[PDB]
């Protein structure tokens, strides 16, 4: 939710 | 065991951060169920409403402990998210705001 994970 | 004046100033910094336009990712706890993977990367989640609770309930014995939890919010965000994203930039901007506001207050 708004996230932009470095992993996956 | 923060005195009245310190409690007051930390509470004001927290309200200022809560009001800031780049505060949107940090207002409430990350929802561990809809961000699967979060908890395996992040050992200690932290967000501003938890900080508010801990401040109001006397859980910070001094200024440093409070600043430590504020930094953990932005260290978590930087560990988890790409810098080149709205959320990554939001974290870097709030860190900058906090550190300047901390220095200028204390
Ligand atoms: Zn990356
Ligand atoms: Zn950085």
């Amino acid at each position: 939710g708004g996230k932009a994970p470095r992993k996956q | 065991s923060m005195d009245s004046k310190d409690l007051a100033l930390c509470s004001m910094i927290l309200t200022e951060m809560e009001t800031h336009e780049d505060a949107w990712p940090f207002l409430l706890p990350v929802n561990l169920k809809l961000v699967p993977g979060y908890k395996k990367v992040i050992k200690k989640p932290m967000d501003f409403s938890t900080i508010r609770e801990k401040l109001s309930s006397g859980q910070y014995p001094n200024l440093e402990t409070f600043a430590l939890d504020v930094r953990l919010v932005f260290d978590n965000c930087e560990t988890f998210n790409e810098d080149d994203s709205d959320i990554g930039r939001a974290g870097h901007n709030m860190r900058k705001y906090f550190e300047k506001k901390w220095t200028d207050t204390f």
